[PDB]
């Protein structure tokens, strides 16, 4: 395979994971709305009388109690996940390092102020 | 090694032929008609810039699969467009994971080729085996036949 | 004319200043520290003279010109004179106006704090700097050689630092700074060299000295061995020419002024030399430390760049270190550059973001404030 | 990794920490009781470096750590230090999140109550394990040895327990409690390494001392012929390789260190030695008990490791017994980690599937249900 073939092949890959990242994500999205809905379902407020909105404010409070409990647990659970992520990154990093350090130059006079340097009038495209 | 042939794909040919008198003039005194080490040189030079022959027989050498170590006109002009700002910004690691857990559809941590297969066949360009194997080899340097989330990151890293 | 506000780096010795910006390969230019001033009485009129020239103006007019080094023993002792190379070195060759680019600038930890308080000072109140940093040369050393553990004998033209670093942290108790530097080498070899026949006492005159050194003189791995053909035959003399076309040789003595380094008597200094404060470094360390530094001895900065020193330095150290024990030795081609290098590496670190003082920070804590956040 | 919800084991000592999961026949993972602290102020920018290291990783990156045990002489005191061995050796180790499998821990009854009421508050208020059991360390010493009666000799690194149990049952009025252990013996050690020239005093230096014990130290099972042997010659001198190329020669030093066991004023106790207890834990006993304890005197834990210990206990307990009496010592090759094995069966017994309290029972009734559910 020669250069632009896999130049293209790779950057229409990234494009490839990109669109099903995409789908993944508006599955995982969807998801949410719909178990959203399932779960914490809309209140049912018409008519309703004074005591008894009271002990429903009540119910639902506890039930804010519940849920926010629950997605909270949700929450902890993902700040491991994320120290985990970040110092095990760290670690492997670090394994990954001590080699791994992407660097820049700037020992390169790029082709169009080269080319200009070198051709003035006639670096045209140069 | 390639990447400047890519670009030039996405590039002009009349650069080419302005790097074709370059080239003449960049072994204008030469001692073997190509860039060796003192061709680049007095290449810097007529640049306004006095360059070491090491990182001379480097650039040199920077486009060499095969080992030709020098510079031959058709990897002149590689080492010419290598300069011009074309295709940048080097892929990585991130947006690596962000696309690695689709290329992980089986989300080994590691591309199978069934992924890698199906989503060059997704790609829109013409899908090689050669694609598909090179693209698996390349990302598994481990070589277990299947593209590592690190393996992926070399996988795509900086390939625009 | 940059592509990026990236920072400026500069590693400003008491022999010459590396300048560049950070995140390029190497420095733009490397100046002398040195300000040149007439030492004579003019009689043509209207021919420009100034009153002082800066780094490689006060070379290029050397004849008529008395230089002095602001910096000694790395530290600045002359503020006038540093802002007035670092005026040329940012505004003439890196073409840059450090009022809109953050500053890197480096010295020894064991320097007195007046360096690190007036390279910061001068940078922000007669620069307008937006951030400063002053570094550590050892750890920019070892950014450039790849390390984090090790010792670094930076060897430098004032002084040698001899400092222990493992896994990125400082052994400062170990450190062992020893008086004996590039600078007191050019001045021995002055007075080997009039023994020889060749007084020099002027400026151009040392100046000249000092490029004697740097083109003839090594050190060798086995200075009796080599001392013992040296001093036997002509063969091993070499050939300087010197500006007003007289040759000047050196003989042994090509090898027995760099030999101070392993012999610190020789200028009067009270010490065995660097190889036994590498050693001791180590030695002044826990040892399950020791194992790390003794494998990973670090030589940065110049006068190591005298041909036989990475193994002078192995075969000195392993004279001194335990049996079984491996000692190596780290000295890449990019030495004497190495700690501008690792300058342009610290400086342009995402993990460095937050170690810059800015204008803001020193305005509000006045320039002691380098003595709390670099280091 | 575990394909069975089965009871986690942990031995967790003063000084060594023995996982694994129960129904199996080895710990998974030895950890030492360590968290690990920099003592050093960071030079380098952006190279990692963590806050506290964990078990391996504390003795791992130990040359520029201070390395403490979270256990005083038997009892956890640090309950931070506690919660990273722990989460360690559960999440990385063992692949297990405790909330899936039962937990098994273990301690001598006669260590404080509130050592067993926090470990069984770790497991279920930090680990949520859906159930716990506390064990003896003499009741899994006598199953891992195949005995139901015997005396269980348990010199550890922070105490020695010593007690006698007959058909299952404690006799716990014959229980000898000391405050002799491998941290004392180690101590001693330090002492005299230090009379012949190797003074050791920092964390890595008494990391060496303990790990010189463990591969040079020995009893014999006579002290005054081995003293005196030692006293007249070279034949009894080991050396030792330290991790800096050093290398120490001991001698009756040797056999001093697990002498002080015989010897317990070496290092300042009150004590006859760990025969004169083994002997009365056998003699506190019924006289129709104590024939059966004298035929199994059974060894667990570390320190059996000596050699001749076996042959000087069983000798000095047959000394001070009664003629006519038979006194046999059990040392099985499952030594020092014995222990272990004993909780994997203690655990997996279908008659003790009823003895684990669960996370119900225990929130309930809080902490001090061990006392009642376990011992």
């Amino acid at each position: 395979i020669s250069a632009s073939r896999k130049l293209q092949l790779k950057t229409l890959l990234l494009q490839i994971a990109k669109q099903e990242l995409e789908r993944e994500a508006e599955e995982r999205r969807g998801e949410k709305g719909r178990a959203l809905s399932t779960r914490c379902q809309p209140l049912e407020l018409a008519g309703l009388g004074f005591a008894e909105l009271q002990d429903l404010c009540r119910q639902l409070h506890a039930r804010v109690d519940k849920v926010d409990e629950e997605r909270y647990d949700i929450e902890a659970k993902v700040t491991k996940n994320i120290t985990e992520i970040a110092d095990l990154t760290q670690k492997i990093f670090d394994l990954r390092g001590k080699f791994k350090r992407p660097t820049l130059r700037r020992v390169r006079i790029s082709a169009d102020a080269m080319m200009q340097a070198l051709l003035g009038a006639r670096a045209k495209e140069s | 090694d390639d990447i400047y042939k890519a670009a030039v794909e996405q590039l002009t040919e009349e650069q080419k032929n302005e790097f074709k008198a370059a080239f003449d003039i960049f072994v204008l005194g030469a001692e073997d008609g190509c860039i060796s080490t003192k061709e680049l040189g007095k290449v810097m030079r007529m640049l306004g810039q006095n360059p070491t022959p090491e990182e001379l027989q480097e650039m040199i050498d920077e486009v060499d699969e095969d080992g030709s170590g020098t510079v031959d006109f058709d990897e002149f002009l590689v080492m010419m467009v290598r300069c011009m700002k074309d295709d940048s910004k080097g892929k990585s690691e991130e947006e690596l994971s962000d696309l690695f857990r689709m290329f992980d559809k089986n989300a080994d941590g590691y591309i199978d080729l069934d992924e890698l297969k199906i989503m060059l066949q997704a790609t829109g360009e013409t899908i090689t085996e050669d694609d598909i194997e090179e693209l698996m080899k390349d990302g598994d340097k481990n070589n277990d036949g299947r593209i590592d989330y690190d393996e992926f990151l070399e996988f795509m890293k900086g390939v625009e | 004319d940059e592509d990026e506000t990236t920072a400026l780096v500069c590693d400003n010795g008491s022999g010459l200043v590396k300048a560049g910006f950070a995140g390029d390969d190497a420095p733009r230019a490397v100046f002398p520290s040195i300000v040149g001033r007439p030492r004579h009485q003019g009689v043509m009129v209207g021919m420009g003279q100034k009153d002082s020239y800066v780094g490689d103006e006060a070379q290029s007019k050397r004849g008529i010109l008395t230089l002095k080094y602001p910096i000694e023993h790395g530290i600045i002792t002359n503020w006038d004179d540093m802002e007035k190379i670092w005026h040329h070195t940012f505004y003439n060759e890196l073409r840059v106006a450090p009022e809109e680019h953050p500053t890197l600038l480096t010295e020894a930890p064991l320097n007195p704090k007046a360096n690190r308080e007036k390279m910061t000072q001068i940078m922000f109140e007669t620069f307008n700097v937006p951030a400063m940093y002053v570094a550590i040369q050892a750890v920019l050393s070892l950014y450039a050689s790849g390390r984090t553990t090790g010792i670094v004998l930076d060897s430098g033209d004032g002084v040698t630092h001899n400092v222990p670093i493992y896994e990125g942290y400082a052994l400062p108790h170990a450190i062992m700074r020893l008086d004996l530097a590039g600078r007191d080498l050019t001045d021995y070899l002055m007075k080997i060299l009039t023994e020889r026949g060749y007084s020099f006492v002027t400026t151009a005159e040392r100046e000249i000295v000092r490029d004697i050194k740097e083109k003839l003189c090594y050190v060798a791995l086995d200075f009796e061995n080599e001392m013992a053909t040296a001093a036997s035959s002509s063969s091993l003399e070499k050939s300087y020419e010197l500006p007003d076309g007289q040759v000047i040789t050196i003989g042994n003595e090509r090898f027995r002024c760099p030999e101070t380094l392993f012999q610190p008597s020789f200028i009067g200094m009270e010490s065995a030399g660097i190889h036994e404060t590498t050693y001791n470094s180590i030695m002044k360390c826990d040892i399950d430390i020791r194992k790390d530094l003794y494998a990973n001895n670090v030589m940065s900065g110049g006068t190591t760049m005298y041909p036989g020193i990475a193994d002078r330095m192995q075969k000195e150290i392993t004279a001194l270190a335990p049996s079984t024990m491996k000692i190596k030795i780290i000295a890449p081609p990019e030495r004497k550059y190495s700690v501008w290098i690792g300058g342009s590496i610290l400086a342009s670190l995402s993990t460095f973001q937050q170690m810059w003082i800015t204008k803001q920070e020193y305005d509000e804590a006045g320039p002691s404030i380098v003595h709390r956040k670099c280091f």
